[PDB]
């Protein structure tokens, strides 16, 4: 909430908005650069302004994860994630996936993880 | 304080001064064991002494002279 | 892994460090930071391969760097005015006033010869010829010439290392240190029939090695045991010698039955090549040893009160005096900066024009890839003004003016990259031998090993966290055992 | 496009120096007699003795080059701009480029010796 | 402008016969998360502000003194 | 004097002088909006689309914009097109020569942070650099559509000018 | 493009935080001084944030109209200049507008009452709402301007009222920087060459002999700028006079032979004089002051016990070199 603004004065924001996303508040990269940093970075032009209004949205590394990791009957998996209903060519294009170490496999593209069995 | 000079490693104009560290270091360390010495070549220069005293401040001699002896006598004036 | 993307990047070739070859590479820099280094192709030095740790160094590179100068407070540090540094440096010398052998200038493993060149002028104008290196037992003479650049350097070529026949280790891990000489010696063993004898620690090489003993005495035994018929024998063999051997302080005894055996045998000794070969495990201490960065022995002796660091990291309690003025000068935060009074961010090898010299003896510009980051700046140009504010006036300004000063030092440095021999083969050996003769008595001790781990030394492979991870899993695991 | 504008002359190689010299001189002459137009023209703050010691100077820049040619496309660029000051053709912002240094006094800490361009790493 | 949802905001400048509300579902493209809508805010205080992602290229070194 | 007192984008009118001064503001800032005119300046890529405006499909005049090429009578300036380092001063004098309660628009992505000529040699890189501009058109063909919603966003802001109450010093 | 602005490149400021100015000094480049100015919209401080703004340092602009603040963002990079809106009444906004300033002044000084405010408002009263706030913040290089003849004595309630924030300003928060400039010109002045510049009138007291040395405002500004950054500025009062003490009929003339015109005088004596002043109030745009006669009869009350330009090597100009310039589109 409070953090240092460089000179010991604190600026104070509410929680809800020393998030990295409505969904994580935790980093994701090594050079995420979190909001702790980036309202001690410049607050000169967020004051008299509005902390609703701005996009936070929605990160992605915690709705990937909640997704059920599906199952291959044989060996190769295919990942496209495209739709049946677009009729056209979407998704990810058309790799292949081994799983076969322990564990599943997300594939590098949509990161829907598989596993053998 | 410190000395140092400078020989072409090709048989011009630098083997007298050749001869000279050939011989004259095995004296010139021991009648000097305070100062010291050090040799390094460049596949052509002038042969030249550079000499630094006690305060940082460097004197020099450029050595187109004829034998060891000769080297010697501008070495000695170098000196002092 | 994903950082940039080859048509991004800005391409610089440049010399590697933290190597003893100091191989010709080339930075892949997006502008700021560092992206990689690919080594470009040459073919007596590196034959178009790199060091493992030369590789991943750059890590280290854009994560713990001074980027400001910090004064102590008292076991606390704050950031500065540049020239409240500077002047807090010029004050303290008013306080204490070394005159004479009470100024401590100690360089490092990864430091410029141009830069040392302004730390002896500095130094020596200030009146103290208190100019040690980095290594235990460097607070005297290495214990052979500074003189006679053989005494010193590589005499045989690199490209002579398929012509060798039959040579043998000391003291050192050539696996270790300059892993592209291990590449050489593994080519070599298997394209030719060849002889490798190890005296010392008992390393694991690629190849096959013979082992002899872990004493000067038993290496004494090993000499004029069936090898003084070998290396007479042999057409072009070498010896080689490792730089940890400095650390003993019976190095030169240790030198003395090694200096006699080249005299000896005229195999070793003979006109076009030397058998002689020394390494160090820097990039600069062989071109430190071309500058002249030795203490005296009276030098040798005073404690003094004023500290020089540049860049240095493996200085410890015992080798600095207790109210001593240690003011550190580096790029990054190491065991160095811990102690200081006053640190100074300078560059790295990336930022500046640097010029360094290996073991060969090749010196080869270093092109800056970029600026210096946030507040750090060159190391010369810091010398000058931290000459300034003393009474020493440095002759200089420029980098040009810094170059015909470095060609007074040694015009072989200003003429780059181009390997001389030495006319002085059996003079320099004799005069090897005549210093250290007789006075230093060699004890029993056992041969350890130079360094502690290969991924874990000269303040970026411990600023690197990728080498840390490096470290933790390259140690007798499971996974990096063989049977 | 048969006819030219008022000033401007059709563009010819002098095979001599002196011819060069002739022409370069005519060519100050010139400058110095429309000087007190342009500061009617182009509004300036300042006054016209500083113009005609510009306009001197300016030449001193270029009193020793050797060659003919190279005094020859130099002599045809200070014909240019000639043509451009006798006309409305600059504007007073692009006739203010000739005078950086006149109309500021540069500023606190302009850098001397070694250490002020040190301490701002050369600016 | 753009106060309108995007699925009829196409609609309006006659992108599709068949407005939202006619559309089948399987053209619904299907989200995980809830919608919130923000229209435009130029000049109210909850105007857009901009800054970089990510942190700054090399980080610092914390002062820690070692007494010898 | 009060230590606590509300924003001006905050405050309410109470006092029956404040309705006073808030409807006649009203009137003022009205006839502001209705009556609009700016000057001629496009010179580009972006002037077309400014005659687009005139066109008798997104009409202009049922919106009171009237383009009086003459820039004393003109309210506002739209710069439009490129914006190159030869035309520079000109844009400054003509921005000179109107009257004070104006404004300046950027239609086109040229006209703000140099557009697609950023790294040219001889242009100015956005009209920032030469006149204080108070809304952006973004687009290369910046949409009549997107034109016109700049010109209702302008006059939103001109919806909120305040000229009459700042008296009371709000 | 190189730092005319400071004297180095690292500082780290008085309260403690470290200030990099990375690139090369121009319009594009970051200095890292977080400025603010009050007022800023107003004739001196236009000048101010230009130069301040030049090298881009950050500054933090409080405005008051939404109209007037807008011809000050051209002087700024993205960054550079930002806005916000605030009264001096509300002392949240005050707060607000000086969370990061590293550096901040306050040219607030109106030379007539309002309906709404007082001399004993807006120069004692709010000089202390805000400089509270500095010694909340613990905000480096506080400057607070007065006025020229800024004493204790009653005969201008304005100069009656300036000393006091004077004393203020040196009670809280004591460290805090005073200077006070001489009469100031500049191309559209407030009240000194643009009233002389036309005038159906031209009328006032004392036939025409109150003294002073006006300085141009851009080495006023230059000035200031070069106060900003350094050391040995602290707690120090400023006096900034002209090069050489004129006359008002001196500088009248000096005009009006440049224009070649017949300047009216009328110099009327001071009852009827006030009257007329008295009834000018009611109206919205600004007249000439009932207190602005008080000043007539005042002049230059230089303090020896202060610091010129010559102290930050400076030298203004001289206002004989200036009048062809100035009121030159009146000829
Ligand atoms: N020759 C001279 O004129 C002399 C003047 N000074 C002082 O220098 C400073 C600047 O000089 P000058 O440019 O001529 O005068 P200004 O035009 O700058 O004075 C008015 C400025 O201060 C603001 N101001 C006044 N009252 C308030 C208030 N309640 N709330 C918000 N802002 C207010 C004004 O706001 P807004 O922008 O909305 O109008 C405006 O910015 C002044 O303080 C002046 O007293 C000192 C010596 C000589
Ligand atoms: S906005 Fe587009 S069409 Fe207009 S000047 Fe720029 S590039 Fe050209
Ligand atoms: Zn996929």
């Amino acid at each position: 909430k409070s953090i240092i603004s460089y000179n010991g004065n604190t600026i104070e924001i509410p929680e809800e908005y020393t998030k990295q996303a409505p969904n994580r508040d935790s980093t994701w990269a090594p050079a995420q650069a979190s909001k702790t940093e980036i309202y001690k970075n410049n607050m000169v032009r967020f004051e008299q302004k509005d902390l609703s209004k701005q996009p936070m949205p929605y990160a992605g590394i915690e709705l990937i994860a909640q997704q059920p990791v599906r199952f291959v009957h044989g060996n190769t998996a295919v990942c496209d994630g495209a739709n049946h209903n677009g009729p056209g060519a979407q998704g990810h294009p058309k790799i292949f996936i081994n799983v076969d170490a322990p564990g599943s496999h997300a594939c590098q593209y949509c990161g829907t993880r598989y596993e053998k069995e | 304080r410190e000395i140092r000079f400078h020989l072409c490693q090709n048989g011009s104009s630098s083997a007298p001064l050749r001869q000279f560290v050939k011989n004259q270091i095995g004296a010139f360390q021991k009648a000097n064991p305070s100062t010291k010495v050090l040799v390094r070549e460049a596949n052509g220069v002038k042969p030249i002494v550079f000499a630094r005293f006690d305060h940082g401040h460097e004197s020099k001699i450029g050595l187109d002279v004829s034998s060891e002896k000769e080297v010697a006598e501008r070495v000695k004036s170098l000196i002092e | 892994a994903f950082r940039a993307r080859p048509w991004e990047l800005k391409k610089t070739e440049s010399i590697d460090v933290m190597d003893a070859v100091g191989s010709n590479i080339r930075i892949d820099s997006k502008g700021v930071e560092v992206m990689r280094v690919i080594p470009r192709v040459h073919e007596d030095v590196n034959e178009e391969w790199i060091n493992d740790k030369s590789r991943f160094a750059c890590d280290g590179l854009k994560t713990q760097r001074l980027t400001t100068p910090l004064i102590r407070v008292g076991d606390k540090f704050v950031n500065a005015t540049w020239d409240d540094a500077l002047s807090t440096i010029a004050k303290a010398y008013q306080q204490k006033a070394p005159k004479g052998d009470e100024f401590k200038a100690v360089a490092g493993a990864l430091v410029e010869v141009e830069s040392m060149v302004a730390l002896k002028d500095m130094t020596n104008a200030l009146g103290s010829e208190n100019t040690t290196t980095d290594t235990p037992n460097g607070n005297s003479a290495p214990a052979h010439g500074i003189t006679f650049r053989s005494n010193y350097l590589f005499n045989s070529s690199i490209a002579g290392i398929e012509d060798a026949d039959a040579i043998l280790l000391v003291g050192t891990n050539p696996r270790r240190e300059a892993a592209v000489m291990n590449a050489r010696i593994r080519k070599a063993w298997l394209r030719q029939e060849l002889e490798i004898a190890s005296v010392g620690p008992t390393l694991d090489a690629t190849f096959d090695v013979a082992e002899l003993g872990n004493t000067h005495a038993d290496l004494e035994k090993a000499l004029s045991g069936e090898f003084g018929e070998v290396l007479k024998n042999a057409k072009n063999p070498l010896i080689i010698v490792g730089s940890g051997i400095t650390d003993r302080e019976d190095a030169g005894a240790f030198f003395n039955t090694i200096g006699k055996f080249v005299e000896s045998t005229p195999s070793v000794l003979n006109e076009n090549w030397n058998g002689y070969n020394v390494l160090q495990r820097s990039a600069s201490r062989a071109g430190a040893y071309d500058i002249g960065f030795t203490p005296s022995d009276e030098a040798s002796k005073t404690t003094p009160k004023m500290v020089w660091l540049l860049g240095a990291d493996e200085v410890a309690a015992s080798d600095i005096p207790a109210d001593a003025f240690v003011v550190y000068q580096g790029h990054n935060g190491d065991v160095g900066a811990q102690f200081a009074d006053v640190v100074l961010p300078g560059a790295a090898y990336t930022e500046k024009a640097g010029t360094y010299v290996n073991t060969e003896g090749r010196s080869q510009i270093s092109r800056a890839a970029t600026g210096p980051p946030g507040g750090a700046r060159e190391d010369w140009k810091i010398l000058r003004a931290v000459s300034e504010y003393l009474g020493v006036a440095l002759p200089y300004e420029d980098a040009y003016e810094v170059r015909d000063r470095l060609a007074e030092i040694s015009p072989s440095l200003v003429r780059y990259d181009l390997v001389e021999p030495t006319v002085f083969g059996d003079v320099a050996v004799q005069h090897s031998l005549v210093g250290p003769n007789g006075s230093v008595t060699p004890s029993s001790a056992p041969l350890t090993e130079t360094i502690e781990n290969f991924y874990m030394t000269d303040s970026i492979s411990r600023s690197s966290p990728t080498m840390a991870k490096s470290s933790i899993a390259f140690n007798k695991d499971n996974k990096k055992n063989q049977a | 496009a048969i006819i030219a504008t008022a000033f401007a002359e059709t563009v010819k190689f002098s095979g001599s120096k002196q011819e060069l010299q002739k022409r370069t001189l005519a060519l100050y002459r010139q400058f110095l007699r429309g000087a007190p137009t342009f500061a009617d023209l182009y509004e300036v703050q300042f006054s016209i003795p500083t113009i005609r010691t510009k306009i001197r100077q300016e030449f001193e820049r270029h009193r020793f080059v050797d060659d003919l040619s190279i005094q020859n496309v130099l002599y045809a660029k200070g014909h240019m701009e000639y043509q451009e000051c006798i006309n409305f053709w600059k504007q007073q912002a692009q006739f203010l480029k000739y005078f950086p240094e006149e109309d500021d006094i540069q500023g606190r800490h302009q850098p001397s010796n070694f250490v002020d361009k040190f301490l701002k790493n050369r600016a | 402008m753009s106060q309108v949802e995007p699925g009829w905001h196409f609609w309006l400048g006659y992108g599709v016969d068949t407005a939202p509300c006619n559309t089948p579902k399987e053209k619904l493209p299907i989200r995980a998360y809830p919608y919130k809508f923000q229209p435009n805010y130029t000049g109210t205080p909850g105007a857009f502000v901009t800054y970089n992602t990510l942190k700054p290229k090399i980080s610092a070194w914390e002062p820690v003194t070692k007494q010898r | 004097m009060p230590t606590d007192f509300p924003l001006p984008s905050q405050q309410k009118p109470n006092s029956a002088v404040d309705y006073t001064l808030t409807t006649l503001d009203a009137v003022a800032n009205w006839a502001r909006q209705g009556s609009f005119w700016p000057v001629t300046f496009g010179l580009a890529c972006c002037a077309v689309e400014m005659m687009h405006v005139s066109a008798p499909r997104y009409d202009q005049d049922r919106l009171g914009i009237i383009f009086r090429a003459s820039p004393r009578q003109s309210d506002i300036m739209i710069v439009a097109g490129t914006l190159t380092n030869k035309m520079a001063p000109v844009l400054r004098q003509v921005y000179d020569q109107m009257p004070e309660p104006r404004w300046v628009i950027s239609m086109g992505s040229c006209a703000n942070g140099g557009g697609y000529y950023h790294f040219s040699y001889s242009v100015v890189r956005g009209c920032d650099r030469i006149v204080p501009v108070d809304v952006y058109v973004p687009g290369c063909p910046p949409t009549s559509e997107a034109l016109m919603y700049g010109v209702f966003q302008l006059q939103r802001k001109m919806r909120n000018t305040k000229i009459t109450r700042m008296w009371y010093r709000k | 493009n190189s730092f005319e602005n400071l004297a180095q490149d690292v500082n780290i400021t008085r309260s403690g935080k470290t200030l990099i100015a990375k690139g090369t000094g121009g319009r594009s480049s970051r200095t890292g001084y977080t400025a603010t100015v009050f007022g800023a919209n107003g004739f001196l401080g236009s000048y101010l944030t230009a130069k301040l703004a030049k090298h881009g340092t950050t500054v933090v602009v409080p405005y008051r109209e939404e109209m007037a603040k807008r011809h000050l963002k051209v002087t700024g990079d993205l960054g550079v200049v930002n806005f916000l809106e605030m009264d001096l009444r509300n002392l949240e906004s005050i707060d607000e507008a000086v969370r990061h300033s590293d550096i901040v002044v306050n040219l607030i000084g109106r030379e007539y009452e309002t309906k709404n405010f007082n001399y004993y408002d807006v120069h004692v009263e709010g000089a202390r709402r805000i400089a509270e706030a500095v010694k909340k913040h613990n905000i480096a290089r506080y400057i607070h301007v007065s006025a020229f003849n800024a004493e204790i004595d009653s005969p201008s309630e304005f100069n009656h009222t300036k000393g006091l924030g004077e004393q203020v300003t040196k009670d809280i928060v004591p460290w805090a920087t005073i200077v006070r400039p001489a009469p100031m010109f500049g191309r559209e002045d407030k009240w000194f060459l643009d009233r002389m510049a036309r005038s159906p009138c031209l009328v006032s007291a004392n036939k025409f002999q109150e003294t002073s040395n006006p300085v141009h405002v851009i080495d006023v500004a230059a000035a200031l700028e070069r106060i900003c950054f350094d050391d040995s500025t602290v707690a120090q009062t400023f006096e900034l006079y002209g090069p050489q003490k004129f006359t008002q009929k001196q500088i009248i003339d000096m005009v009006s032979e440049t224009l070649r015109k017949e300047v009216r005088h009328i110099e009327l004596p001071k009852a009827l004089y006030q009257a007329y002043t008295k009834a000018t109030q009611a109206i919205w745009w600004p007249t000439y002051s009932p207190d602005q006669v008080e000043r007539q009869f005042l002049s230059q009350k230089i303090d020896p016990s202060a610091k010129t330009f010559n102290d930050l090597d400076l030298t203004p100009m001289e206002l004989p070199d200036l009048m062809f310039k100035l009121i030159r589109p009146y000829r």
